[PDB]
């Protein structure tokens, strides 16, 4: 199943495997059992180039998993600055709230990612 | 009629260091055991080579304090078999001294005590020196009391027992050890003399004008009291001549046997009459336990004078004190007031703090006022025990938690006992 | 009670450990060849507590050096006193643990633990009377954290009657922005609650704040942080290393500080704080209590002390210490529980630390430390709810339920601090 192979290559940072799967018809917006997408997984594990290629090919920047987590939540939690900015550039919802009541700003603050906090605030985080 | 002294833990050993220093000076014994120039044989054996040896053991669960004896001024005075030390101490934990650590050395302690008793024509009893606030004197001391009650069933035991003060305290659990010890002393001593560090420290600070006193300062004062109280054991006298007479003269009810003592005059070596020192002996400022004996009643009082003291002058001072009526005895009590005079004045210790005096008095009494000392420690105990603070340290070293409430209840009963007598 | 066996594990463990040995060897007059030079006989009276005596008359740290990576120990070997450590007490792998508490506790660390235990046993069995063990490590990495707690568990089993003490470095994003560190530290705190008697907390959040705000260092290097750590460690251990009576060994220290066995994490304050005129006694007593002087990023005025000890060092008056200790207890009466009588005690050690004539170390058991555990717990919970990097741990064979068990044990610790904080007499 190409969707699940794409999920796993996005999670693992296998750039060439992503490009090959996408070129053979892989579903850019495939979901795993909890609703995580390839963009969610690359944002979490820090793979900037895969994040950008997915966004250039129809990835939903504001997809939520079953817990309401957006890719921007995960990038701000883990501390990937350049990914936070790319997601914002492509219309990520800066004030998305997950099922725990957290925003990306709250997660970045908790984890002490101060530059990300400042970027989120400049983009209107509440 | 020999008497064997048992010194347990730091406080007991260092008070013993001061007592034996004074005993040697009073009997003219040098640290060598030699005597250039019977009664003093109650406290010393004698060897074929003319050595006079204390009838004593020093017992500790760590070697630091014992090593200082083994290597100090009196290294020649004791046989090495008399000086027993463990490797790791009780860590201020009654349970460690009584159970897990003390159990490994008590037989060795009882064998050395048995060697002393085997050299006694007619052993009459034991003096047991310890503090209650630590773990070794309290816990191993109480365990030794239990075993001595079984092995020497017919022999009297008199405690010289150090109670704690915030001013010279290194352990928050002191009230626990104090109550557990006092429960042991209630059952396994016939008499116990309360050496309350709170009062003794204050006497050194005030009467002796020592700004922050050392244990040596406190201990040299204690030794003068203990020497006065044991004067009739070691010399010819007529009041408290054997250990058993302490109980008969001072204890009307078996478990009410904790004694308040005093000394007069307590004056520094920088720069009084029979009547004056007799008044001073009834003053809080001269009491070795922190209480007001004017607020209580006396079951018993023994006054032991030393030195240039005429019997008629004692009788006159006591007559006057009786009329003043502040000092009250329990009506119809089967014990009461007794007086004794030894005509030798107290001995001066080189480098001591106490001024040379031609007469002195030491009182030992059974007063209800002593309940104040127990009441303060019981209250501290109660605050901590209500949260079971620190209790796990004792339960983990072989004590059942039930022994806490058993001891506390014993102390509650003793407090009610004093209240009813009042 | 005499000898202590020291083990330093991982990068943090070995760096703060090396500084400890430098600082106390100077205090004791020991040079890098192990030869004593000094005046006071107080320096050698309890030298056996941390040092073995060799044939040569030289003194050798009773120290084991452990890591899954050879790097930091190689630089320890090259450091000032590196040639004084027993060469056969270096136990190192080649792999590393990759900041993964599982690699340290269950896989790479598990493959090396027998070689560590071999050396530890050899030192322990050679002691006249062993007091216990001292472990220096970070809780946020993989080796010091995961393999350190494995070692604590194994030694606890073989030596259940001896005292287990740690100097544990708590992580902070201010110092290392590495997001699995809350996992590693929560897993370790779980271990520490069950298997250690005494934990001397060293909070990188607090060290960072001290270096930034009070010492005005804009970007604090590990050297800057460790300058504070070594000052605290010398001051905390002074009572074990020099003649005295208060807290004079690990077991007596424990009996004074720990009313409830799980609550064995201590807040340490010290004064003066220094970078790499003497203070008066009123200044020492005020500063030692101040949030700005604590090694734990918890505000002592947000909780109550169960117990505490103030260990003064230098030529100062007993009278004046008594006077000021009465003053600070009166002024801070709201921050001590009322149901433990005389729960604050003090002592004076005549030997001051290097470059100072007056100093103090305040060691306390305060319910305020719950603030530090709550900080780590919030980060743990943020990561764990999104299951970020969890496969790194279950991939080494660890069960996810261990995450929930540790999280719950540390949450119960916080609950218990709050119970005694609100208790009344
Ligand atoms: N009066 C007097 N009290 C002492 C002396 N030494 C210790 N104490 C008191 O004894 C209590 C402390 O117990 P220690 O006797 O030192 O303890 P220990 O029996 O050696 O038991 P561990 O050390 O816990 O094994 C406190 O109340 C001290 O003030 C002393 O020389 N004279
Ligand atoms: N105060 C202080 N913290 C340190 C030091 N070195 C590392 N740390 C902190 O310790 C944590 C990382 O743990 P390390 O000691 O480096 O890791 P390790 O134990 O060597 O484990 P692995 O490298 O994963 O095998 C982070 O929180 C760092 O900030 C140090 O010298 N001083
Ligand atoms: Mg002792
Ligand atoms: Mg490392």
């Amino acid at each position: 199943d190409l969707g699940k192979k794409l999920l796993e290559a996005a999670r693992a940072g296998q750039d060439d495997e992503v490009r090959i799967l996408m070129a053979n018809g892989a579903d850019v917006n495939a979901t795993d059992a909890s609703g995580l997408t390839p963009l969610h997984l690359a944002a979490t594990y820090g793979h900037l180039e895969i994040v950008e290629v997915l966004l250039k090919h129809g990835a939903d920047v504001n997809a939520i998993d079953i817990m309401g987590s957006t890719p921007l939540h995960l990038a701000a939690l883990i501390g990937h600055l350049e990914i936070v900015e790319v997601l914002l550039k492509h219309g990520a919802d800066v004030n998305a709230v997950d099922t725990w009541g957290d925003t990306p700003l709250h997660l970045a603050a908790i984890m002490g990612h101060l530059e990300i906090v400042e970027v989120l605030l400049k983009h209107g985080a509440d | 009629r020999e008497v064997i002294s048992i010194h347990v833990g730091q406080g007991g050993i260092q008070v013993g260091n001061a007592c034996w220093e004074l005993f040697c000076l009073e009997h003219g014994i040098q640290p060598d055991g030699q005597m250039p120039s019977d009664a003093f044989n109650t406290f010393f054996s004698e060897t074929g080579a003319g050595k006079h040896v204390p009838r004593a053991v020093f017992l500790d669960l760590e070697p630091t304090v014992i090593d200082e004896v083994r290597t100090g001024t009196y290294r020649q005075l004791f046989h090495p078999e008399q000086l027993i030390s463990g490797k790791e101490d009780a860590a201020n934990n009654f349970a460690r001294g009584h159970y897990t650590i003390g159990k490994e050395i008590v037989d060795l302690c009882l064998d050395r005590i048995r060697k002393l008793a085997d050299n006694c024509t007619g052993l009459q009893g034991f003096l047991v020196f310890n503090s209650v606030g630590g773990g070794t004197g309290s816990g191993l001391g109480s365990l030794l009391l239990e075993r001595l009650s079984v092995d020497y069933g017919k022999k009297s035991k008199l405690g010289f027992t150090i109670y704690p003060s915030p001013q010279v305290s290194t352990a928050v659990v002191e009230p626990y050890n104090s109550i557990l010890s006092t429960h042991s002393l209630l059952e396994h001593t016939d008499v116990a003399v309360m050496l309350d560090n709170e009062a003794i420290y204050d006497i050194c600070r005030r009467n002796l004008d020592i700004e922050r006193p050392t244990y040596t300062n406190l201990n040299r004062l204690i030794a003068q009291v203990i020497s006065s109280l044991t004067a009739s054991l070691r010399f010819d006298g007529a009041l408290n001549v054997d250990i058993t007479e302490f109980q008969t003269n001072l204890v009307p009810y078996p478990r009410i046997h904790f004694m308040l003592s005093s000394y007069a005059p307590i004056i520094s070596a920088e720069k009084l009459s029979v009547a004056e020192i007799t008044n001073s002996a009834f003053e809080p400022a001269n009491m070795m336990a922190k209480c007001d004996p004017r607020h209580g009643k006396y079951m018993a009082c023994s006054m032991m004078y030393r030195g240039d003291v005429v019997p008629k002058d004692v009788n006159a001072s006591i007559a006057t004190i009786k009329t003043k009526r502040t000092i009250q005895f329990v009506d119809w009590c089967p014990t009461g007031f007794k007086v004794g005079i030894n005509y030798q004045p107290p001995t001066v210790v080189p480098g001591g703090d106490l001024a040379k005096v031609m007469r002195a008095v030491c009182m030992i009494s059974n007063s209800t006022a002593i309940a104040e000392v127990f009441s303060r420690l019981d209250h501290k105990f109660d605050l901590m025990y209500a949260k079971r603070a620190f209790v796990h340290w004792y339960v983990g070293e072989g004590m059942e938690e039930g022994e806490f409430s058993e001891a506390r209840e014993d102390l509650a009963a003793l407090e009610k006992d004093y209240e009813e007598v009042g | 009670m005499r000898e202590i066996v020291h083990i330093q594990g991982g990068q943090c463990g070995n760096q703060i450990g090396a500084k400890f040995w430098e600082v106390i060897s100077d205090e004791h007059g020991i040079d890098p060849t192990g030869t004593y030079h000094g005046d006071s006989d107080l320096q050698l009276e309890r030298i056996n507590v941390y040092y073995n005596e060799a044939t040569g008359g030289r003194y050798v740290p009773r120290a084991i050096l452990m890591d899954l990576e050879p790097g930091t120990m190689d630089s320890v070997r090259a450091g000032p006193f590196g040639q004084l450590f027993r060469p056969d007490n270096f136990v190192f792998g080649q792999t590393g643990a990759g900041n993964n508490w599982a690699k340290g506790h269950y896989t790479e660390g598990a493959e090396l633990i027998d070689s560590v235990l071999d050396v530890v046993r050899k030192e322990a069995e050679g002691c006249d009377c062993l007091q216990g063990f001292q472990i220096t490590h970070s809780l946020g990495g993989g080796t010091g954290s995961g393999m350190g707690t494995l070692l604590i568990s194994k030694v606890r089993e073989e030596y259940p009657d001896r005292i287990m003490e740690t100097f544990s470095v708590v992580p902070s994003p201010k110092v290392s922005d590495t997001v699995v560190e809350p996992y590693n530290a929560t897993l370790s705190v779980h271990q520490l609650v069950e298997n250690a008697d005494e934990c001397m907390v060293i909070d990188n959040e607090a060290l960072y704040d001290i270096c930034f705000r009070t010492l005005k260092l804009t970007t604090p290097t590990y050297g800057d942080l460790n300058h504070l750590v070594s000052a605290a460690m010398s001051g905390v251990t002074c009572c074990l290393r020099f003649p005295g009576q208060l807290n004079s060994d690990l077991r007596k220290l424990a009996v004074n500080l720990i009313p409830f066995p799980r609550l064995h994490f201590f807040m340490i304050g010290f004064a003066p704080l220094t970078s790499r005129r003497a203070l008066t006694v009123p200044e020492l007593t005020q500063q030692m209590f101040d949030a700005k002087n604590m090694m734990c990023a918890a505000d002592p005025r947000h909780g109550r002390y169960l117990t505490a000890s103030a260990l003064f060092r230098g030529r100062m008056s007993t009278k004046e210490v008594d006077e000021q200790m009465l003053n600070v207890q009166n002024k801070n009466s709201s921050y001590f529980v009322e149901w433990i009588p005389n729960n604050i005690k003090s002592s004076i050690c005549d030997i001051p630390p290097k470059g100072l004539k007056m100093a103090v170390t305040f060691v306390g058991n305060s319910t305020a430390i719950q603030e530090m555990f709550k900080r780590v717990a919030e980060q743990f919970t943020a990561m764990f709810r999104r299951k970020a990097f969890l496969h790194w741990y279950t991939g080494e064979g660890m069960d996810e339920m261990e995450f929930t068990e540790a999280e719950s044990n540390m949450n119960d610790l916080v609950s218990e601090y709050q119970q005694y904080q609100d208790a009344t007499a």
